[PDB]
């Protein structure tokens, strides 16, 4: 199967330069066109640079020319965009696509979001969001991971590594006031397998290198 | 008959890529008690293959060569045989006074578009140094498999001046295909060529 | 440029529904390199049709491509809750750009109301010994996408501390929000109770956390 | 080395222009007889991989070339003790080649230094062709132009062969209007030869 | 040296055909275009048939498209003009020419007279003009042939196998009332040398196959 | 069609004289395959000029040739009597026909007048014992080229049986005619003698032939 995962997403400063890598995989980069394509969060696609097959001859959009690169690396399998002279306009989603036979964005990338901003990048505060207390009948419980006053977005959460995704509910950010984003996951389980199950939300902030992993218990007044 | 040694290049496609490629040397003129020795890399495994044939011959190769061929080293090759006391020695290194290809895709004659059958596209690549040439076909995104095209081999052109090659290929598509607007590139690798490929796509439109 | 999309279109279940991508000379017109993709919300973009008329492996027949001169349309037909999503037609354009249309929000009509689930996390032991204190409204499987949420301390109304998002459209068609009260622990611990109450096409829903329970 | 025995073609060159032609016969590894030789006196020359081969021709045979007469040579030679044998006629399921002579493209004619016009001669079934440039009413010199070999093309039907040739000419000389013609000579052709000429008028 | 020979003219009924052969030499007919011009007497030059370099690509003009047609035998090395449903207005001599690097006759041949008629070939007499018996010690002496009543044009006159040639001036064919032509060759030479050179004229009138040579002798009247 | 040539051009010995070609887009228009021929008379064509500009072997350089859109010109300079001929520019047409054009007659002015050289034959022993008779009255080396021939038996006029051919162009540019008196045996014998009278610009040349006579 097709597989591309962007990396190098995350805070630049205005003027700043980043690079985004994209790992190809079951399929060989150099012997297709392939492009980046971008979106702003809320806004719609753009379509940033294409490399076409074996060569290093690259085409560009208007809004990013003289300023981002497209490279491709066939050893490892992976195209860059080299990005430089960075600006608020800049702030996207970046995806990695692989065009088919007709000029179609036949496989995509999840996409990593670069922030370009002044501000300063700071780490997030995991805390467990303990179940209820009736942990004995046929009804289920909530529980869930508080990720605290972190900048810039964005934010993953998995539970047990990926393998609890049933009734998991990872919620939207609020920015705050103070300009740091906050985000709960949630997870509904069975009542009766609180004390026995054990539930730990994985919480990763690549921007600042932070990945927690929050034990979540039940209450210390639960019997 | 009177035995000869010479050293074959790293291939094209290996070297345009920028993946690692295999300089092979063989021995053309008794049986394989025979030892090769490689100056430019030292202790690198080079290694031997079995005697393919007339009169036989010991094929030996050496990878990871790209980085010194391309830094323009040479490469020498001494290969001792029992027939004789002394051995062989064969020399060979990346090319001088390297010339880019002229690129040129012609789209096909009024004569075909009329009769809308097949019609013909002629990929001309012409004026480059080393006779080593790769030639590939896109229509629209998609790269078509060499079954489905024709290409001649590098040839040198007239000149009293500097020696240049020329090669050729021939893509023959659906008049549909062509009336309907589509795009069709050749693609041709070569090392003098500063981006690996030069591409020239054409459709109906211009 | 870009190619024009409407911003959005809507339809009933089962309704023949059109999205029209306006193109130039350089790119629709005179080619056939017109694709459409599906964006879901969260996920990225997905192919739907390529070369003006091709669904992608998946694509259900209901799906369909057309092109007249300078303007393609998607067309779907048996429209279901399913299809709600942004769609984007993308066309090569002559100098060797891919250009993508301004996306369009398509909207399928008469869904049922569905109530929020509202869960109500008081501050954890963890965030306590911190000196800092959040309560956690989490709100879900709500339709339409409209919520106020009013935090209370005791009987008393508060408005201070309180951040709430905008609702976003879930997997399932419904909508989540979530509404963050910040305490300090010294305001957490002298007060009865705290509570988020949550009002949706004029039902409240109302959860309740006291430091002194579980 | 293994005795092996194969027949060559008249030249294409000398059937085309309606003369004697040579049909070769050779021993790449001594008397040869010829079935179709009805006083034509066969002639042999020097012996020379260059590990033993023979050559004798059998000349003013082209009248039964072209009538698809099937030619055999047995040679009789003293290694062996009974001869070998080889089967040559005139190709069956003929296609006529299809020329085009394409003109330079818009960007040699912008540097105004030397432009480069393209001969196509494609889907003929024979391999054997002869391709030859005029400018004007003179034709060129072998050494003025660079012809490719006659290589199979691509189909799931019929074997058909295409051949290319590329002359180079001054931009000035297109630029005053000149003609170039590329003549592609083939068996298949009723009249020998087929003629494409082409100008800026056009 | 390029050498063209036109043969095959003479008179042809209207409405017959007729065959122009042109055996080249000093170069290869098949290397090169080679073409048939025509000029009706009086009238202008008229490019009639060409057949492009090797092969068998001809072009004729609209006037004679249809009737005519241009053939080389290689073996030979000879360019022929194939002519059907002849007219008055095909009349004309008729050259073979070899094109150069310009589509420019740089090489013609000496030209073959085609007379379409409803009249008969006939072949001419020939007698002499025997020269005059004046003594004239230093002077010259006019002695011709006459060739008449003959049809179609042309007659070519010779003197001595066309080893004499200064003195020679062979005169313009008049047209007779009884539509044959008849022409006279007169040769000028000394006086002093009549008793003793001989001088014999040499007729050809090729349309009727009339090779005529006669010895032309001063008078019986005459003392050296 | 036929390329236009003036049918006539006129010029002194020594002066520059010029001779158009007018032509089309189709030949010469465009294109320098245009050549010119010098055509003496009873002589075939001889190629002067080819490519527009390039003069064959031989030809001396006051002859020169040019072009400008349609049309072509040959240039002739110090004019000289040796110069008087037919002269046909031809051009490669779109057709691959090659066009002539109409020819122009080049003369030469103010060349002396020169006086005809009469010689009058009687009938040969040889005709008359093949029961014809015919005297020959040849007229060269005259400049202009007009003449008129009056025959007599005895003193009296004839004109019947006479044949006179139209003045003709010699190689040395002076002029050439014969003139023929058909009779019987009979007629020849009985009379004394027949004269053969040359008029040139009003100075006649008689010579007279007697059957008695030697
Ligand atoms: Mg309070
Ligand atoms: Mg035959
Ligand atoms: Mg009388």
């Amino acid at each position: 199967e097709v597989q591309l995962l962007e990396s190098g997403g995350g805070l630049v400063q205005p003027g700043g330069s980043l690079r985004l890598s994209c790992a190809a995989s079951g399929f060989t980069s150099s012997n297709y066109l392939m492009s980046w394509v971008r979106q702003a969060p809320g806004k719609g696609l753009e379509w940033v640079s294409s490399i076409y097959h074996y060569g290093h001859n690259a085409y560009y959009a208007d809004s990013v020319k003289g300023r981002f690169t497209i490279s491709r690396d066939n050893s490892k399998n992976t195209l860059y965009l080299q990005m430089n002279s960075l600006r608020a306009e800049d702030t996207a989603v970046y995806y990695c696509a692989k065009v088919d036979s007709a000029y179609d964005f036949g496989s995509w990338g999840q996409g990593t979001l670069v922030t370009v901003s002044s501000a300063s990048t700071k780490g997030p505060s995991v805390f467990p969001l303990a179940p209820s207390s009736k942990s004995t009948s046929g009804g289920t419980a909530a529980l869930g991971c508080l990720v605290k006053d972190y900048f810039p977005e964005p934010v993953t959460v998995s539970w047990n590594s990926g393998a609890l995704t049933s009734g998991v509910h990872t919620f939207p950010a609020v920015l705050q006031s103070s300009g740091l984003y906050s985000l709960s996951s949630v997870v509904t389980v069975p009542s009766s397998s609180l004390g026995t199950q054990t539930y730990i939300c994985n919480v990763n902030h690549k921007p600042s290198n932070t990945k927690v992993d929050k034990k979540v218990e039940p209450k210390s007044c639960d019997k | 008959c009177h035995p000869r040694l010479s050293l074959h290049r790293p291939a094209l496609e290996d070297l345009l890529l920028g993946s690692e490629a295999n300089l092979t040397c063989t021995l053309t003129g008794d049986a394989s008690g025979v030892t090769f020795t490689w100056t430019p890399s030292s202790g690198k495994s080079a290694v031997q293959g079995p005697p393919e044939r007339g009169c036989y011959s010991v094929s030996s190769v050496l990878p990871g060569c790209a980085e010194p061929w391309n830094h323009g080293k040479t490469f020498t090759c001494t290969a001792a045989y029992p027939e004789s006391k002394t051995p062989l020695t064969a020399t060979l290194s990346k090319s001088g006074n390297t010339f880019r290809p002229e690129v040129h895709l012609l789209p096909p004659p009024s004569e075909e578009l009329a009769l809308n059958e097949l019609v013909t596209l002629t990929c001309l690549a012409r004026g480059f140094s080393p006779k080593d040439v790769l030639v590939r076909w896109l229509q629209g995104s998609q790269e078509l498999p060499r079954e489905k095209y024709l290409t001649w081999a590098s040839r040198q052109e007239p000149s009293q001046g500097t020696t240049t090659f020329a090669v050729t290929s021939i893509l023959r598509v659906a008049a549909e295909d062509w009336k309907k607007g589509d795009t069709f590139s050749c693609m041709v690798g070569h090392e003098a060529l500063p981006l690996a490929f030069t591409q020239k796509t054409i459709d109906r439109l211009a | 440029s870009v190619l024009t999309q409407p911003p959005s279109v809507s339809g009933a279940p089962g309704q023949r529904v059109t999205i029209s991508c306006a193109g130039t000379s350089s790119d629709i017109g005179g080619r056939t390199y017109v694709s459409w993709y599906q964006q879901l919300p969260g996920t990225a973009p997905k192919l739907l049709i390529y070369k003006v008329t091709i669904r992608a492996s998946g694509v259900p027949d209901r799906f369909s491509g057309s092109k007249s001169g300078t303007s393609a349309s998607l067309a779907i037909t048996g429209l279901q809750a399913e299809d709600e999503a942004d769609y984007y037609c993308a066309s090569h354009r002559s100098n060797n750009n891919i250009v993508f249309g301004g996306g369009t929000k398509l909207t399928v009509l008469g869904q049922p109301k569905a109530a929020p689930s509202v869960t109500l996390f008081p501050p954890s032991s963890e965030e306590l010994q911190a000196n800092k204190a959040t309560l956690v409204c989490l709100i879900s499987d709500f339709y339409p996408g409209a919520v106020t949420v009013a935090w209370k301390a005791d009987s008393s109304p508060v408005k201070a501390g309180v951040e709430t998002t905008t609702p976003s459209k879930q997997s399932n068609n419904k909508y989540a929000a979530s509404s963050y009260l910040s305490l300090t622990p010294e305001q957490w611990k002298s007060h009865r109770s705290y509570s988020c109450q949550v009002t949706h096409e004029g039902s409240t829903v109302e959860k309740t956390v006291a430091p002194t329970e579980c």
